[PDB]
């Protein structure tokens, strides 16, 4: 029976051998591969309000420059936001460990209660395995903590960080009288510049504009009211470099117009401190997201490896090498292996 | 004084070597120290293994 238990447990969790349950379930410790593909869900269940991130970044800069005037964005304004974001993932990692322990306990029960008719033996062989599993819970959790603590200890920008925003088609409705009609073109808006293309290959680069020092307005109803229209206009110079009647631009819906306006606002444009600090805040926000993508990626990869090394493999080694030695130590060896009435 | 400082500075290296050797051996001496010729359980465990 001890031989049969050890063999049955190994088959069920590794998936080796024949007589597999092709029809009834997705089960028998293959559920753990779902946790390893469910933990990637908990890491994105978390959410934050960007306005709190912006407020927190702003106070971080002002608190780093104590009295001094700021020339360049301080590095600690990056580091102290990343540390604060990383501390948040302590909880889901511990939830993952607890779910895995739960499945191991359930699998041990199936391999024990259902296959053994001797009383008392199915208690010793369940008690011992679940005691051993609980001790490994302890060691596994310490190692997870000493991994997150390491993610905080140093900021590494060498491998895949952003090493030193909106796209779509727009049609110009007001063409100069020497051409007439309307011109449909590919528009790319970044946080820095505007670029006009003839197609989505983005090869022509026919027009380039700065995002700064421009203004947005709505338009009066002097047109055939079939499209929603905004205007990008300049008050510092008489022309928007290459001008088309203050670059009136039509969209299919007002929501598209509002999304465009929001994209301009994100790029640094103001609605119809501010000069310096807002640019610094946007730079930090983007850098923080690019680095957190790397942190999340590394955590998803190492957590299942940590659990396999520390919890699963030691359990199998215990079952094969120690289990019999412990059963001889339980009770008095007189009531163990006593037949039930059935 | 320098000879004394040198001889003391190497103690941490010797301590780690001895500690490593005990950890490697401990797993097996734990069982060998409990050997008794009259032990049918030891024989049975070896048979199963």
């Amino acid at each position: 029976m001890v031989q049969q238990f050890a063999v049955d447990f190994e088959k069920r969790i590794e998936g080796s051998g024949d007589q597999i349950d092709t029809y009834e379930l997705s089960g028998g410790a293959r559920i753990n591969r779902i946790f390893h593909e469910r933990f990637p869900f908990e890491l994105v269940k978390m959410e934050f309000d960007e306005k709190e991130l912006r407020r927190e970044i702003s106070y971080a800069i002002k608190n780093i420059h104590g009295i001094r005037t700021g020339l360049f964005t301080p590095d600690m304004a990056f580091e102290t936001i990343v540390k604060k974001q990383v501390k948040k993932i302590r909880e889901p990692c511990l939830k993952c460990v607890d779910m895995v322990i739960s499945e191991l306990i359930s699998t041990v029960r199936q391999c024990t209660k259902k296959l053994q008719q001797y009383p008392r033996l199915r208690e010793e062989m369940e008690r011992i395995v679940t005691t051993h599993i609980r001790e490994r819970e302890g060691r596994t959790k310490e190692q997870v903590m000493l991994l997150i603590d390491i993610e905080l200890a140093y900021m590494n920008t060498n491998h895949e960080d952003f090493i030193g925003i909106r796209k779509g088609w727009l049609t110009i409705n007001n063409i100069g009288i020497m051409k007439g009609g309307s011109k449909e073109y590919w528009f790319v808006l970044t946080a820095e510049n505007l670029s006009w293309y003839k197609d989505d290959e983005e090869k022509e680069k026919k027009y380039m504009l700065s995002v700064d020092n421009l203004k947005l307005r709505d338009v009066e109803k002097g047109f055939m009211s079939s499209k929603h229209i905004f205007a990008l206009f300049n008050t510092e110079q008489r022309n928007v470099y290459k001008d088309y009647r203050q670059l009136e631009l039509a969209c299919e819906t007002q929501e598209e117009v509002d999304s465009w306006k929001a994209s301009f606002l994100r790029a640094g444009v103001y609605p119809e401190m501010d000069p310096q600090l807002e640019r610094q805040v946007e730079t930090i926000r983007n850098l923080v997201d690019s680095y957190m993508a790397i942190v999340n990626k590394t955590v998803r990869d190492l957590m299942p490896k940590t659990i396999m090394h520390l919890m699963i493999n030691n359990t199998k080694e215990f079952i094969f090498s120690e289990l019999l030695a412990n059963l001889y130590s339980c009770g008095d060896q007189n009531t163990l292996m006593e037949e039930s009435a059935e | 004084q320098q000879l004394t400082n040198h001889i003391r500075d190497t103690l941490p290296g010797l301590r780690n070597k001895l500690q490593s050797q005990l950890l490697s051996i401990e797993k097996e001496v734990e069982e060998y120290k409990n050997f008794r010729p009259d032990d049918p359980a030891r024989k049975t465990k070896a048979l199963l293994q």
